[PDB]
């Protein structure tokens, strides 16, 4: 019959018109916290080249590069 | 690599000269990075006295609750 | 058909109808343990200064802020 | 800062003044705490001996191993 | 779009204030909703041990079995 | 759009199927070397106290209970 | 706390009486311990000569590199 | 609802008392559950070692990947 | 189970012995993965200095954002 085909035509409109929330939020926040837990864990090598007194060059950073450019 | 060059471009290091200068760990965020905060940097700030402090340009709703102020 | 749309129907709801597994002891216990350290990590300045002498004024702490009060 | 005033109101500091009297390290939650342990403290006490011990007044399934009463 | 002030007059959030009070999510149907349905709500409620659950004031023929309570 | 539920479905269970190590590994690790400084701390006064000559009565430890029996 | 009684029951000094004696200090793993190692020890030996050395009856696995024996 | 007696019938827990057997978590179906699978049972099972695994009482033809022992 | 031999077929673990070559954890896909990637393999290596990357022959579109050389 027709309305029952009109009824799932509704339906799928209705599946089609789902609020999507704002996703880029979670994922800028996730790529904040980890470049801030990446940066952080240089000031260890940091702090012990700066007590022990050594110039900028002769201080060697353990750095890796990172996916993202922070 | 070093604290003078690193081997990355979005990373940079101001290393203090003397007793009154303080020290800086900043990232520049970009290539995998979302568009939104593409050139926005993060900043690790360290005290002549030795504190550390983060600091960041991204709006607030991204910052997390270390990076608050 | 009216029956596939419905299962789908069935399915959001099954989904939708997950079991939270109330992760507020997670969030607190580690936020309890930072803590914990945090303040543990001021044992030795004060066992240092207990220890020479000092008097309540002259003890110096080596204390940052902590984003969580304690 | 020093053990007499500390650079923040949730840490506190009982230094002793005599040699029968003992010391204590306390912080009260808050700012960036979750709500339900808002207000609760943890705190370190050390006996006239030099003995230290962790207490806290949270729940107990909040509570780590090495601070359980 | 805030817990205080939401997008829609649809929405609405209570936010707890203190460890004892329990936070809702609670959204009245309306505007493309059909018109049996046309003022009932619908609320996701989290009580202050954090546990979360479903209710809704529609007839239990169009309640979902997640919301059944 | 019965398939993409039952491909939702089908990431759901991969993501629930994820292969957990072995961390008993790590604590027992961690544990056992706690455990071993703690009692290598006492080595400085146990050496000591023979060498002094004291008997075992009267050499006094500077022991505090551990939440870990050893 | 004395070497001859020991503040709690997990830990046991064997004190040496006379020249040719070696001394021990041997502790029994519990309480907040995992269960897989409820019950196994860790015992750190001087001989007479005054050379201590360290070992443990836990899994190989579980041994850090200082008690290998 | 702690291990040793949970908020729900439905779901078990058998916790290891000694070092030398295995963890277990069990969860029978009902209610909102299907007809055919309405009494089957999905279990986690943790070997003294500490590797998890997952198997299931229901038809091979509803069994997921993960369980499909 | 060890780095010289494993439990899996599918995974191979490669061990440096003289101080100068590079460590590698590689996996093939296999069992419940996909008909087209089911021969490809993901890799981790590690570099002498101590530098950790990933790299992978599966296609362009499949590859993670961290694999992505």
């Amino acid at each position: 019959t027709l309305i029952e085909l009109m009824i799932v035509v509704a339906i799928i409109g209705i599946l089609a018109a789902i609020a999507i929330p704002q996703y880029q939020n979670y994922i800028a926040k996730s790529q904040v916290s980890r470049v801030m837990s990446e940066t952080g864990s240089l000031k260890t090598v940091i702090e012990t080249c700066i007590l022990d007194g050594k110039t900028a060059a002769n201080c060697e950073l353990g750095w890796t590069n990172s996916n993202l450019l922070g | 690599s070093t604290a003078a060059v690193t081997g990355q471009t979005g990373l940079t290091i101001t290393y203090p000269a003397s007793a009154t200068e303080s020290a800086a760990i900043q990232g520049t965020f970009g290539n995998s990075a979302a568009i939104k905060i593409k050139n926005q940097t993060l900043t690790w700030t360290r005290t002549p006295e030795g504190a550390w402090s983060c600091a960041t340009t991204v709006e607030a709703k991204f910052k997390p609750a270390g990076c608050a102020s």
